[PDB]
């Protein structure tokens, strides 16, 4: 909820994104949906910065975070880990299936 | 910083450049953002042939088709033959596997 | 042509301009040809994000999606709300109707 409230508001409907998570294509298009409101927010935060160092740091932090290629995907970064997280879930489903096959 | 000297803004900004360079993932999806120089060039050609009412919807299909085949880059260079299973695809695998065991 | 005068190439060419203007149909489909100024602008952006191996195949989907919604113009202006049934769609109607009666 805390990762998707900044896109979809307070009533996130977490159940829909839990059953079907967002695609990398879908994660791109919500990053570009608020890309106009984020760059304007980075301008007003750099203007209200206390120092020129704090003004450069917010524009540099937002320039990295505006890029949707800078979205870290654990399926891309650690591929053998993400297939291990998949077979972690599928083994619990398989152990329930062996109990039904024994019956 | 040296005891007699004083740290300057140019050295402080390359340090923040080093922090934000670590925010970039080691291996990332090259999720393409459609540039406005490409986006309105398509939308003026769509308005050239009378399709200005669906000129925007054409540019979304151009943006999605570039995004559906988004490639994986590591050092800026494309990792050749890289296969990844996303979290939305993996949760679709889990849900049909749960529905097999539940029925 | 007058009996003392002599017909010039400028008058002969506007006459051939009048013949070729009749070759243009009174109501025509605005079938869009993708301009190369738009085509390589998409293909350089596709090569910008590492998709240069499928840069050409992206431009075909942009050309087809503009062509699948090709609009109908009469005097250069779009005929609003114009529906037409093509010969490929009509022959698909005939073939399933023949297959209904044959079975």
């Amino acid at each position: 909820k805390e990762e998707l409230k900044v896109i979809y508001g307070d009533n996130v409907d977490v159940k829909h994104f839990q059953a079907s998570p967002r695609t990398p294509v879908q994660q791109l298009f919500d990053s570009l949906k608020n890309a106009a409101a984020n760059k304007e927010r980075a301008a007003k935060e750099a203007a209200a910065a206390a120092s020129p160092y704090l003004a450069y740091a917010v524009t540099k932090k937002q320039e990295v975070q505006a890029d949707p290629s800078n979205i870290p995907f654990d399926e891309v970064l650690y591929p053998q880990l993400s297939e291990e997280l998949l077979e972690l879930e599928l083994s619990d489903i398989r152990e329930d299936e062996i109990a039904l096959e024994k019956a | 910083w040296k005891k007699g000297k004083t740290v300057s803004i140019e050295n402080l900004n390359t340090v923040t450049d080093k922090y934000a360079a670590a925010l970039v993932p080691k291996r990332k999806l090259a999720l393409p953002v459609l540039p406005e120089g490409v986006k309105k060039a398509v939308e003026d050609f769509a308005a050239s042939v009378g399709q200005a009412k669906n000129a925007s919807e054409v540019s979304e299909l151009l943006a999605k088709s570039l995004a559906e085949k988004a490639v994986v880059t590591e050092g800026g260079k494309v990792v050749e033959g890289f296969s990844y299973v996303s979290k939305a695809v993996a949760a679709k695998v889990i849900a049909t596997r749960r529905a097999e065991v539940h029925e």
